[PDB]
RNA sequence: CGUAAAGCGCACGCAGGCGGUUUGUUAAGUCAGAUGUGAAAUCCCCGGGCUCAACCUGGGAACUGCAUCUGAUACUGGCAAGCUUGAGUCUCGUAGAGGGGGGUAGAAUUCCAGGUGUAGCGGUGAAAUGCGUAGAGAUCUGGAGGAAUACCGGUGGCGAAGGCGGCCCCCUGGACGAAGACUGACGCUCAGGUGCGAAAGCGUGGGGAGCAAACAGGAUUAGAUACCCUGGUAGUCCACGCCGUAAACGAUGUCGACUUGGAGGUUGUGCCCUUGAGGCGUGGCUUCCGGAGCUAACGCGUUAAGUCGACCGCCUGGGGAGUA
């Protein structure tokens, strides 16, 4: 049941990507957006798009580089059944450094590179590479 | 733009999802391919085709079916080009080194047709040895001499030539091929949409390919 | 499963107006209705085990709906159970 | 946790876990900093002293912890007020062996009665036991009784599972579709709990045609407590109440979101000179095949065994034992 939408984002992506699907859409939200941001700003998607008002619609443009899909993997990490939180010094780094981790903090949804510089930490939403 | 008079498209259901991007069909229980997307695939097609033919063209106009076999042993055959117009004896590329002597027996025989022993032995052996040579001739004509290793490959019907193409893929050989609405692409590097078993889209492109190897750098 | 005449009657006895059909109180009442109607069907028969499943559904549906209201507007809840006559 | 150990036979639901979307507020979870504390020894790093080493020792580092104060507000939790797609309610229809009750029909069997008719019938691999001269079987006619519903009938349909097939009425559950109208997160799951649950079996009463555990007879066999035959009691049927198990199986828990296709079956509904017995769409359910992908493999494959999330149940070598 709708229960975890953030996995649904992470997933609709993972799926559509593997389906060499040009775009992909879904119900939006403050939260979905903050991440669609980091995803773009880190260059895993071409560009997003929210086209509604009462029933908003997040839309992401996917990317394919060589023949592959750019996003080689995208997992949840925190989730309703089991919340994760890491302090700053205990923040994770994906693929040794390549690829990234999306961490929400008292100063907004930002990557691990980011939050690590910001000198803080929060709930580690998901891993991307 | 178009030049294919009536090859439009072809092939009904039996379609391959992956061949959607080159379809705009929907005429009476059969797809017409996207004519206006096939020609931008003569661009690139005969291009890297010729771009190597001047670098020196070694080809393999591979295409079979008792219904277009002879129309492949043609100007396709004639030029800077080799060919196969019958049963693609499997492993003929991947096992050339075994098959290399399936050749020695063709020559060492015909070279001896109006030469060597011939009208002699028995008039049993006679056509009872030209059967040895007739058999060899088709499937192992075009091969005859391979002077310059199989270099690109041009095939009439992608999947009908399962094996051929696969072998290429295995050996790193460009594979230029036309692919019907039904056939799997992706086995083909330089993919050519449109009908692949009608007397025209053959000859046309076929004969049109013969016209670009046969001339590149004088 | 209850009449259009009858169901209508009660929407019009409980809601703001006919049309205010999906109001908590209305649902509850038109359920409550079918429940009590039914009490006499299963009075005889009794071995109508299958139909019974539907009846419990009605009760457990109503039960959750009644639970909702209470949390929402407690004031509306009490009126309801009084007027409908249950929750001894 | 399909087939190897492992999805409770099925459902409803309390507690519990989890929960769409918006704004404000809170600052508990979370995060930040500061302060204090975290005994010494030990461990570790760099040294120092015993001829080396073990050993001894200086000094650091570390003790990943806890508390207090002040801050940060994205996420989670709390409070508030909303929102409409999640979930319900409402309207007209549709298909259905979904359930409960009552009524009724034809075909056959067995039996009873009678016509005709006469020496066999019946049964097996072969036999015999059995049945017939008190007239059998055969045939025809009338009647009694119980039990099940041929044809339709179909990888057809309904139900949560069990499981539900003549016809008719009455009572009743669910599912689906088309329009818009109403409620406004009312939801998902669910240990405990409660209900349901084939066949057999038990209890009191009925009921008894056919079938048939037990039992009896006849055979077969080396034996034959069997398979076969002639008989046949419980039972199989009805009401009421028990029992609570099945290879109760898709051997696959429930809900939701996402992901190439192909040929059917079944059931709604929109549009098209209805001008074709159709033409093009658009839902529900269903069968076969097959792509990615998944698998130990077989195989599964938009009805997942693929990709993800919420919750529950269960597994941890065979035997012993689902026993004590
Ligand atoms: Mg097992
Ligand atoms: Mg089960
Ligand atoms: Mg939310
Ligand atoms: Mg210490
Ligand atoms: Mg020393
Ligand atoms: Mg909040
Ligand atoms: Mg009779
Ligand atoms: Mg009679
Ligand atoms: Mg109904
Ligand atoms: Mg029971
Ligand atoms: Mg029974
Ligand atoms: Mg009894
Ligand atoms: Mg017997
Ligand atoms: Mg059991
Ligand atoms: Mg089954
Ligand atoms: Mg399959
Ligand atoms: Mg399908
Ligand atoms: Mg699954
Ligand atoms: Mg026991």
């Amino acid at each position: 049941s709708m229960q975890d939408p953030i996995a649904d984002m992470l997933t609709r992506i993972r799926n559509g990507q593997a389906a060499n699907k040009a775009a992909v859409t879904m119900p939006s939200s403050k939260l979905k957006v903050a991440i669609a941001n980091v995803l773009k700003e880190e260059g895993f998607i071409e560009d997003f798009k929210v086209e509604g008002d009462t029933k908003p619609e997040l839309e992401l443009t996917l990317k394919y580089f060589q023949g592959k899909a750019v996003v080689e993997s995208i997992q949840r990490v925190s989730r309703p059944g089991l919340r994760i939180y890491k302090r700053k010094d205990e923040l994770p780094k994906v693929m040794a450094g390549l690829g990234i981790a999306v961490v929400s903090t008292s100063k907004g949804v930002m990557t691990d590179r980011a939050a690590r510089q910001a000198g803080l930490g929060g709930e580690i939403i998901c891993y991307v590479a | 733009m178009l030049k294919a008079g009536v090859h439009f498209g072809h092939q009904t259901r039996y379609w391959n999802p992956k061949m959607k991007p080159f379809i705009f069909g929907a005429r009476n229980k059969v797809h017409i391919i996207n004519l206006e997307k096939t020609v931008p695939m003569f661009n690139e097609a005969l291009a890297e085709l010729n771009k190597i033919a001047s670098r020196k063209g070694k080809i393999l106009f591979v295409g079979t079916k008792r219904a277009a076999s002879e129309a492949v042993k043609d100007a396709a055959l004639s030029c800077d080009q080799f060919f196969v117009n019958h049963r693609w004896l499997g492993g003929m590329l991947t096992n050339w080194k075994t098959v290399r002597q399936s050749i020695k027996r063709l020559k060492d025989l015909e070279t001896q047709s109006q030469d060597g022993t011939f009208d002699k032995l028995t008039k049993k052996e006679a056509l009872m040895r030209t059967r040895e040579l007739e058999k060899l001739e088709n499937s192992l004509g075009g091969i005859k001499d391979m002077g310059g290793l199989p270099d690109a490959l041009f095939v009439i019907d992608a999947d009908h030539e399962h094996i051929a193409i696969k072998e290429a893929n295995n050996l790193g050989i460009p594979v230029f091929a036309i692919v019907d609405t039904n056939s799997d692409p992706d086995g083909v590097d330089f993919v050519i949409p449109g009908n692949d078993d009608a007397i025209r889209a053959v000859t046309l492109y076929l004969g049109a390919v013969a016209a670009t190897v046969r001339e590149g750098r004088s | 499963s209850l009449s259009t005449e009858a169901t209508a009657k009660i929407v019009s006895e409980f809601g703001r107006d006919a049309n205010d059909t999906g109001s908590t109180e209305v649902q509850v009442a038109l359920l409550t209705a079918q429940i009590n109607h039914l009490q006499g069907h299963f009075a005889e028969h009794k071995k109508d085990h299958h139909s019974r499943r539907g009846l419990l559904r009605m009760v457990s549906q109503r039960r959750k709906l009644l639970d909702y209201l209470k949390r929402k507007d407690v004031a509306r809840y009490t009126q309801l159970i009084e007027r409908l006559g249950l929750r001894r």
